[PDB]
């Protein structure tokens, strides 16, 4: 039979059968209970709208993501999300399909063990396998080397790989991602008068960020230009009218990636954690990693980031090496495409964690040889 | 509606066409850049040999 | 639909912008092909000088 390549993610759940080009169903991972009282009788009001249904009734719900930073903080809601994904968005019972979840690097063990225990006890799948979210993004590019920066919505991690041999001592995981950029944008919009507070209006700020923000090639020049002319002010229409005008908030929101001091984080930007991740590698594979830097994940879709990052790394790196940044147009679904490719391989067909194996060793089987 | 229908269909076809064009052209630009870089490495080899 | 009308118009505009980048990528492809041919020739002459 065919395998189910699910990809929990944090912000958008992407799923679909193995062997295709794009995920079959992509929908936000939010579960929102209603918060008001409700007076109409017999309206058929449910107790929790999940997935894309709660992005249409969000006016009277309190949306809450079940995955904070890679890790899962609310297991009941995550179980609900998985149940919805299997039964309503794909309509395939899990009793007859292997599953291939994905997990960020350096995550707590208990999260992974609970994930496998749920998949084997509640949904009762035949066999499931958990894979690191960066190796798949490297599969999708058709490479076999390279250092991949997978800046998702929950957590940004940077896994270097050479000739198929991952370097476990050079993984640099940073917890700044799209959600923190949404919060920072929502916080700097208040400087013009627009106040978004409700958990429903966070979605509106996210839409503003997606449609308007861009990464500046040079920050100081853009700050000077936006403060003199008015060629940058782009307007946007809220879900009820009252258009708003975003000035130099456009390139200040995604600039937080390269200067995490804006949101008070100590660490260095995504332009310098990649160079540090490279320098921890051996001295003889640094040229190949320099030449095959891969971008993935949703948050790396800002217009103009593949040039800013290349300029920064070229500034840091030695002058002789060639710096090349691979930015495929299908960046958002790169991890899932790689997952489909991996699940479609014949050599991989015996790596699944078969159910009888789980019955013999318990949920701690995932840390064992079947990784 | 019918007017909207035709508008929607035509815009969708145009969008898909542009996407396919730009994707294939991206593949082409990748290939030509590979040509350039690999040729450059040949250049370096030749330079070392001659010197 | 009016909003679907605006969406289809915006998507067709996006298609046209992708076509403008299609033109720019075509220019990149052509110039890099010139580079490839020039590199073939220069590498040939360098190897000959090596001989
Ligand atoms: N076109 C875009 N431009 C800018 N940011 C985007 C775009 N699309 C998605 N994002 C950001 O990326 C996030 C989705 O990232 P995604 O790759 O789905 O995360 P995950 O790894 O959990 O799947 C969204 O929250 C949004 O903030
Ligand atoms: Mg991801």
């Amino acid at each position: 039979t065919t395998a189910l390549v699910c990809d929990n993610g944090s912000g958008l759940v992407k799923a679909g059968f193995a062997g295709d080009d794009a995920p079959r169903a992509v929908f936000p991972s939010i579960v929102g209970r209603p918060r008001h009282q409700g007076v109409m009788v017999g309206m058929g009001q449910k107790d929790s709208y999940v997935g894309d249904e709660a992005q249409s009734k969000r006016g009277i719900l309190t949306l809450k993501y079940p995955i904070e930073h890679g890790i899962i903080t609310n297991w009941d809601d995550m179980e609900k999300i998985w149940h919805h994904t299997f039964y309503n968005e794909l309509r395939v019972a899990p009793e007859e399909h292997p599953t291939l979840l994905t997990e960020a690097p350096l995550n707590p063990k208990a999260n992974r063990e609970k994930m496998t225990q749920i998949m084997f006890e509640t949904f009762n799948v035949p066999a499931m396998y958990v894979a690191i979210q960066a190796v798949l993004s490297l599969y999708a590019s058709g490479r076999t080397t390279g250092i991949v920066l997978d800046s998702g919505d929950g957590v940004t991690h940077n896994v270097p790989i050479y000739e198929g041999y991952a370097l476990p001592h050079a993984i640099m995981r940073l917890d700044l991602a799209g959600r923190d950029l949404t919060d920072y944008l929502m916080k700097i919009l208040t400087e013009r008068g627009y106040s978004f507070v409700t958990t429903a209006e966070r979605e509106i700020v996210r839409d503003i960020k997606e449609k308007l923000c861009y990464v500046a090639l040079d920050f100081e020049n853009e700050m000077a230009t936006a403060a003199s002319s008015s060629s940058l002010e782009k307007s946007y229409e809220l879900p009820d009218g009252q258009v708003i005008t975003i000035g130099n908030e456009r390139f200040r929101c995604p600039e937080t990636l390269f200067q995490p001091s804006f949101i008070g984080m100590e660490s260095a930007g995504i332009h310098e954690t990649t160079y540090n991740s490279i320098m921890k590698c051996d001295i003889d594979i640094r040229k190949d990693l320099y030449a095959n830097n891969v971008l993935s994940g949703g948050t790396t879709m800002y217009p103009g980031i593949a040039d800013r990052m290349q300029k920064e790394i070229t500034a840091l790196a030695p002058s002789t090496m060639k710096i090349k940044i691979i930015a495929p147009p299908e960046r958002k679904y790169s991890v899932w495409i790689g997952g489909s490719i991996l699940a479609s391989l014949s050599t991989f067909q015996q790596m699944w964690i078969s159910k009888q194996e789980y019955d013999e060793a318990g949920p701690s089987i995932v840390h064992r040889k079947c990784f | 509606l019918k007017d909207a229908q035709e508008k929607l269909e035509l815009a969708e076809k145009k969008a898909t066409d542009a996407e396919a064009d730009v994707a294939s052209l991206n593949r082409r630009i990748q290939l030509v850049e590979e040509e350039l870089d690999r040729a450059q490495e040949r250049l370096a080899t030749a330079l070392q040999k001659l010197e």
